[PDB]
DNA sequence: GCTTGACAAAAGTGTTAAATTGTGCTATACT
């Protein structure tokens, strides 16, 4: 056909809807084949291959079982589509809703029990709906939210709508936190989670021709004036340290990790110069009050930021 | 300051992963290829706590008892014997 | 496109006699109904059905309400 | 010139409780 769904509906329509008696039939064949498989599989462990006629028929019981599973599914595909119709427009594509529903249908068939004497559509509707709604919670948001959080976001919505109708207005965070039995600060945190992102490719120019995305600054971009001044600062420190003693500057450089970029502990500096960490603590305080001396500090003042 | 380990994916491809030497080398590494891969050194330490997945047979077993399955199969084969 | 404006007047079920009656002085009115190979009111609704809903096999219940639901409804 | 012991803050580790997160499930009949 012309559309994609019109094409899938054509092929699901080519099967025939079962009545109560058939569903029970297929159900038996499915379970019969499964047990036939598990039994023969049990033989693989201990061997004991069956007689020729008993082996050829067991292989058929299984093939017929799978043919049953496939037929029970192909017959109820219409039921999946009938449920997915109502969940569209909520942020999942119709076909995806259908395919997820079919996943639920598959489990309904696996866990279905024919001895309860209930029509198949009764039990499968539960799984197909849960499969679709569970699916929506894992997918429809660009930034995923876990199921338990998607559960509260929805609840908070209904409370607001129900509360909206009774109050003829929208409820405040306190009314909402009260009706839902939560702290008002939580309902705010929840309302921040429910925000959904926007397209950088939107055109907001509105006879501006531009798109949003190109108005976004790059904050991590290199700033020429800073990097240049930072390079000039790096030189001015090199000089100020020249006034200090070979060991005075040596300790300062290892203390802040100027050369390596890796700072060092008072003990570690004492290990290179062969002294106790305290002695290094002392040499520290002295060279710092030397740096604080206005002669050396006056030049670095303009570098505050 | 790095040691390099090699892993092998199930399909035969091999990948070099540079690590820090002081670190403890993992026995499996998610690889650029997209598959798990196994170290070519001694271990290979662990079973990795496997918990076999749930299967259709399991879901059938927890409702029908094995005896019920036998009779239903008896019904099926006997229907097959009639020709 | 590809439609014989006469064929739809058969889709409503009006017989060809009424076509020569109402058309009257129209020359191409009579000449087109003679050119159209559609025979019957329900068969023209089918020639109109498959081009409007391609890919969907029709039914006497769908083919007739197709025209009524599209406009009259 | 530098070291020693006492000492407290700061930084890591290991152990546990609380929380967060994933998954299975719901049987009037409903195509």
């Amino acid at each position: 056909s012309a559309d994609s769904v019109r094409a899938y509906l054509k092929q699901i329509g080519k099967v025939a809807l079962l009545n109560a008696e058939e569903e029970v039939e297929l159900a038996k064949r499915i379970e019969a084949g499964l047990y036939a498989t598990q039994k023969l599989a049990e033989l693989a462990e201990k061997g004991e291959k069956l007689p020729v006629q008993q082996r050829r028929d067991m292989q058929w019981i299984c093939r017929d079982g799978d043919r049953a599973k496939n037929h029970l599914l192909e017959a109820n595909l219409r039921l999946v589509v009938s449920l997915a119709k109502r969940y569209t427009g909520r942020g999942m594509a119709f076909l995806d809703l259908i395919q997820e529903g079919n996943l639920g249908l598959i489990r309904a068939v696996e866990k279905f029990d024919y001895t309860k004497g209930y029509k198949f559509s009764t039990y499968a509707t539960w799984w197909i709906r849960q499969a679709i709604t569970r699916a929506m919670a894992d997918q429809a948001r660009t930034i995923r939210i876990p199921v338990h959080m998607v559960e509260v976001i929805n609840k908070l919505g209904r409370i607001q709508r129900e509360l909206l109708q009774d109050l003829g207005r929208e409820p405040t965070p306190e009314e909402l936190a009260k009706e839902m039995d939560i702290t008002p600060e939580k309902v705010l945190e929840i309302q921040q989670y429910a925000r959904e992102p926007i397209s950088l490719d939107q055109t907001i120019g509105d006879e501006g021709d531009s798109q949003l995305g190109d108005f976004i600054e790059d904050s991590e971009a290199v700033v020429a004036v800073d990097a240049v001044s930072f390079t000039l600062l790096q030189d001015q420190l090199q000089s100020v340290l020249e006034t200090l003693s070979e060991r005075e500057a040596g300790v300062v450089r290892l203390r802040f990790g100027l050369t390596d970029g890796q700072p060092r502990t008072l003990d570690e500096i004492g290990q290179v110069y062969g002294v106790t960490r305290e002695r290094i603590r002392q040499i520290e305080s002295k060279t710092m009050s030397k740096l604080r001396h206005p002669s050396r500090s006056q030049v670095l003042r303009d570098y505050l930021d | 300051p790095r040691q390099v380990a090699r892993y092998r994916t199930d399909n035969g491809e091999e990948f070099d992963v540079p690590f820090a030497d002081d670190a403890e080398i993992p026995g499996t590494w998610l690889c650029r290829n997209g598959l798990e891969g196994t170290l070519i050194e001694g271990d290979v330490p662990e079973p990795k706590k496997v918990k076999p997945p749930r299967t259709h047979w399991d879901m059938l077993l927890e409702r029908r008892s094995v005896e019920e399955l036998e009779e239903l199969l008896k019904e099926r084969l006997d229907l097959i014997k009639a020709k | 496109r590809r439609q014989p404006v006469t064929v739809l007047l058969k889709a409503l079920g009006w017989t060809n006699e009424q076509i020569v009656e109402r058309f009257g002085f129209s020359e191409i009115m009579m000449g087109t109904l003679e050119k159209d190979t559609t025979s019957g009111t329900d068969e023209a609704l089918l020639d109109i059905y498959r081009k409007l809903r391609p890919g969907e096999p029709p039914t006497k219940e769908s083919a007739q309400t197709l025209l009524e639901n599209l406009f009259f409804k």
